[PDB]
DNA sequence: TACCCCCCCTTCGGTGCTTTGCACCGAAGGGGGGG
């Protein structure tokens, strides 16, 4: 004899009303095991017959469960779900086995019917109304409503996650020594409890899930490791991912590599290593979804030393709150970087992976800072606290980056870990210009109707050079005329913009770009021996700046 | 038996729907001890997900505190909530406040908890707890008083304070008063020694209304007579080199747009050639007089700046290196209300992020006491970067708004 | 012909100073995963 679950209040969004969309023809198949369906669902009391009243349909459909003979009753409610008020999503985040700490004792059970357990809003009903053809559109078909909440309705999630939690909030809080992590209907249960004990607290927990209407069958109750948990196989002392299948396919349209490549994302959290950016940059394109696409020479070695890395099975360990967070980050070139978190040696947490390219210009140190950064939340979010980094730099170099960057910039306790490649600067501006070494005044303009202008500069010993230019803009000439100076300049020069533009881009130190041309300036700068910039206003008569200004224009 | 005050957020605008960011363990454990804490006395109250509003919470402490301290970063909601000064309810700000050499800062926001708030704007209020690794979905609560830091509850409880300090002012009536979000400013011209027993006097005082009708022991000593300003300043050489002489120019011309009688004439010509940036130049008789009456007028205010109470505050900061933090307040571009320097500031050294939430908590305090308002940031700092660390850093009750900015600093215009 | 969450990579349009080009950023749509 259930307590029932009280209700929860749900309006329509204000001056709307139910859903009207008539059912689109269903085949044969599916209307029969349909039928069955809905009359199990009429006898349990889930779903109520009447329906002369009610003006409002909804289209339903049906898909077999994951890996089992059965049908279930999905309802399109997109209208209603438009029509509905919005909802404040409780489900956060998704737990990760490397979170879990270490538990003698562990059951893996699911809740069964798990939407159709909990009653709907008894006003609200009515707008779940649906209509199915009893036999292919013969005969008129029966109206239903819907009792509890109906898989398809964007409300449904919302609601039986916060009932589940309502239902859970006393036996948790009266028995503090068993973990209980709900996701859903899903719920993993550890105690260090003796296995007797153990078992008793677990049947205490299907009674009390009973009791308020929420079954529990036998069938998903796991009592033996390997436990089924989220994606994951939980073993004693250690866990690791369910099997990932890599499509072999000797042709690769767009959907195959998008697939490859998000399946290589989901294996980058335990599968040190995992590199994407040749693959994804097969992806890069206007290609539609079927179009087929050769891999590139480097982006099939990518491939390759992957499924080196898929080869050897690998497991990783649960949290010690009493050790501390390490995490190792290392370089992987062309913008990539893997890490490991661990808290004893070669026993890893979890591994990750960090690619992400923003800025048209950047460098190595503002990417580590970047992957710094996301490691930091993602240990947050796993563990509640930062962890000691582990990093391919020198104290020297970081100091050098972060005390004269114009930016506020940090990172957290750390040390220098020497494993090749290193990050470091490849090149730095002087402070002060340089005696004896040539200054180059340089300017760049484009016409803005032609398209077409000019790069030159003028020298304090009466050096001079203008180049034509087809195609072009003011910036890119700007970037030019620098580009020439530092060509034509001894290992020493001095130089002398007015491009505000420019100067910004070259004073943040890039060691890479997606320009052409700035890669271009970045291998001079490395080249170099000592490099001043200096800006000057345009257009005020200065230097040389205003009689190459007269060249270029 | 009191009334509640009713409140209705702007027309034409829905309630705060932010995101709660992710806790550290020990933020967790503080902010469930204390919202259990708070449950049990009927301040706030469990919620489902069928009320569509969130504001993020955290926790903090204050300077040289031990004891967590729960933070909602209301500053969605207090944008969304009805001006009190349509309501006439806005406090009045005292322009001797800044005036007085000692200014006490105290912390009342518990006070506000025993007044309730209007039933139909709790739900405006809500904020959800999350747990470490997602063990748990969020646990939602909304407010059932009036909530520490959201700019309705001093509102609301004015009258109830105004009486509440109404002998403590009559005795001590030289002593100003200023009551912004859950602080209490006390500004007095006495000596420090019965400053901080004025302010114990009114702590105790405070403390008897409580006994009848986070702590409220701490505070906080401001100097707002010793505040300096840092003004723009030209270097000052015997020898300058054509370098010199391009960055004085360049530093001129952008100084030319804060005031305007500024000329460059004469020494830009002294840059007539094409010559080695190294070259030493003796200055042409004409440029030292434009030099020197460029002096003067940088020394002079500028026309026609003043503070509107309509218009926003601004606050730009740039990082100079070596500790060194420099800021301007300004409703108007090139209309600074203020400009300033801070060094040697928590951080220096081994934390730019420590340093600029230290930089824009001293702003704020400064905004508050001169204007009663806090400025909207422009921090020169990478969002990503700002948003992982700053709550390991902050230490006060309100939060400013704020936005991110890159501006690569071509010429050394606020610092030499 | 369905619903809610998280993640990465790409594209694309809105926004503001580097200005009418270019850089940045968030949204949305592709994929992975969970229920
Ligand atoms: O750091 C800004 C960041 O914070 C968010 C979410 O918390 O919004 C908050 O901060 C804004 C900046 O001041 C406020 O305007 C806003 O009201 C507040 O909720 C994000 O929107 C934003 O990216
Ligand atoms: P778990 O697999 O056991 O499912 C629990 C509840 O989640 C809802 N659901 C699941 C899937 C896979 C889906 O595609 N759409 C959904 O709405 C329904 C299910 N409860 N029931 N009945
Ligand atoms: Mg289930
Ligand atoms: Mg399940
Ligand atoms: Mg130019
Ligand atoms: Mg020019």
């Amino acid at each position: 004899p259930i307590s029932p679950i009280e209700t929860v209040p749900v309006k329509l969004k204000p001056g709307m009303d139910g859903p009207k969309v008539k059912q689109w023809p269903l085949t044969e198949e599916k209307i029969k095991a349909l039928v069955e369906i809905c009359t199990e669902m009429e006898k349990e009391g889930k779903i109520s017959k009447i329906g002369p009243e009610n003006p409002y349909n909804t289209p339903v459909f049906a898909i077999k469960k994951k890996d089992s003979t059965k049908w279930r009753k999905l309802v399109d409610f997109r209208e209603l779900n438009k029509r509905t008020q919005d909802f404040w999503e409780v489900q956060l985040g998704i737990p990760h086995p490397a979170g879990l700490k270490k538990k003698k004792s562990v059951t893996v059970l699911d809740v069964g019917d798990a939407y159709f357990s909990v009653p709907l809003d008894e006003d609200f009903r009515k707008y779940t109304a649906f209509t199915i053809p009893s036999i292919n559109n013969e005969t008129p078909g029966i109206r239903y409503q819907y009792n509890v909440l109906p898989q398809g309705w964007k409300g449904s999630p919302a609601i039986f996650q916060s009932s589940m939690t309502k239902i859970l909030e006393p036996f948790k809080k009266q028995n503090p020594d068993i973990v209980i992590y709900q996701y859903m209907d899903d719920l993993y249960v550890g105690s260090d409890l003796e296995i007797g004990q153990h078992r008793t607290k677990i049947e205490e927990l299907r009674q009390h899930l009973l009791r308020w209407g929420l079954t529990t069958p036998d069938k998903k109750h796991q009592k033996e490791p390997p436990f089924l948990w989220m994606g994951y196989e939980l073993h004693p002392d250690k866990w690791t991912v369910q099997p990932i299948v890599l499509p072999e396919k000797d042709s690769w349209t767009v959907n195959d590599i998008q697939k490859l490549v998000g399946k290589l994302n989901w294996a980058s959290q335990i599968y040190p290593g995992i590199k994407v950016r040749q693959l994804s940059k097969l992806l890069r394109g206007t290609k539609a979804l079927t179009e087929v696409i050769p891999l590139t020479e480097e982006a099939e070695l990518e491939l390759a030393e992957n499924r080196e890395i898929l080869k050897e099975p690998v497991h990783g360990v649960y949290y010690d709150p009493s050790k501390d967070l390490i995490a190792e980050i290392q370089k992987q070139g062309q913008g990539q970087w893997t890490y490991q978190i661990y808290q004893e040696p070669f026993k890893n947490l979890k591994t990750g992976k960090y690619a992400r390219m923003r800025g048209a210009h950047t460098n190595d140190v503002k990417q580590l800072t970047e992957a710094v950064q996301k490691i930091t939340t993602e240990s947050i979010v796993i563990w509640g606290k930062t962890p000691k980094f582990k990093l391919p730099i020198q104290k020297e170099t970081w100091e050098t980056w972060w005390t004269e960057y114009w930016q506020a910039t940090w990172i957290p306790e750390w040390e220098f870990v020497n494993t090749p490649p290193l990050v470091k600067l490849w090149y730095q501006l002087e402070k002060e210009p340089i005696v004896g070494a040539e200054t180059f005044y340089v300017d760049g303009a484009a016409n803005r109707e032609t398209k077409l202008g000019k790069a030159g500069y003028v020298t304090n010993k009466g050096r001079q050079k203008v180049v034509p230019l087809t195609n072009t803009t003011n910036q890119k000439t700007e970037l030019q005329a620098i580009y020439l100076a530092l060509q034509d300049s001894g290992l020493e020069v001095n130089i002398v913009t007015d491009s505000q533009y420019a100067l910004g881009i070259i004073q943040a130190q890039p060691d890479k770009s997606e320009s052409e041309l700035v890669n271009q300036i970045i291998e001079q700068l490395i080249k170099k021996e000592k490099v001043y910039l200096a800006w000057v206003p345009a257009h005020k008569g200065i230097g040389g700046n205003e009689q190459v200004d007269k060249l270029v224009s | 038996p009191i009334e509640t005050v009713p409140v209705k957020l702007k027309p034409g605008m829905d309630g705060p729907k932010v995101k709660q960011w992710p806790l550290t363990e020990e933020k967790i454990k503080a902010l469930v001890e204390i919202c259990t804490e708070m449950e049990k006395e009927g301040k706030i109250s469990k919620i489902g997900p069928e009320n569509p509003y969130n504001t993020p919470v955290f926790a903090i402490k204050k300077k040289d505190s031990t004891k967590w301290r729960k933070l909602v970063d209301f500053r969605e909601l207090n944008k969304r909530t009805q001006d009190f000064w349509e309501v006439q309810l806005g406090i009045p700000h005292p322009a001797g406040l800044k005036k007085k050499k000692s200014v006490t800062v105290l912390d009342v926001g518990d006070a506000y908890f025993s007044v309730p708030l209007d039933e139909d704007f709790r739900k405006y209020t809500a904020f959800t707890i999350p747990s470490i690794n997602n063990e748990t979905p969020g646990i939602r609560y909304q407010y059932n008083v009036l909530p520490q830091g959201w700019k309705g509850s001093p509102a609301i409880f004015q009258s109830s304070m105004t009486k509440i300090l109404e002998p403590f002012k009559k005795q001590n009536p030289d002593i100003v008063i200023y009551q912004y979000m859950d602080d209490l400013y006390v500004g007095s011209d006495l000596e420090i020694g019965q400053h901080r027993t004025k302010i114990e006097e009114l702590r105790q005082h405070l403390l008897r209304w409580g006994l009848t009708t986070p702590f409220l022991w701490m505070g906080y000593e401001l100097h707002p007579d010793k505040w300096t300003v840092q003004p723009i300043v030209l270097p000052e050489k015997d020898s300058w080199t054509v370098n010199d002489i391009q960055k004085l120019v360049g530093k001129l011309n952008w100084a030319s747009q804060i005031y305007p009688g500024i000329k460059v004439r004469q020494l830009s010509k002294l840059l007539r050639g094409t010559k080695a940036l190294t070259e030493v130049i003796p200055l042409t008789e004409e440029a030292e007089l434009e030099l020197a009456e460029n002096r003067e007028i940088l020394k002079e205010p500028v026309h026609g700046v003043y503070y509107d109470p309509s218009k926003d505050l601004i606050a730009e900061i740039q990082k100079q290196g070596q500790g060194q933090w420099t800021y301007q307040i300004y409703q108007e571009p090139f209309k600074n209300l203020k400009t300033g320097k801070y060094a040697r500031m928590r951080g220096a050294h081994t934390n730019d992020v420590k340093q600029l939430t230290e930089a824009v908590q001293k702003i704020t305090t400064e905004s508050i006491v001169i204007w009663g308002k806090t400025p909207k940031f422009k921090l020169p700092i990478q969002k990503e970067t700002w948003e992982t660390w700053w709550t390991e850093y902050w230490q006060a009750t309100w939060i400013p708004e704020w936005e991110f900015v890159n501006t690569p600093p071509l010429v050394k215009l606020w610092y030499q």
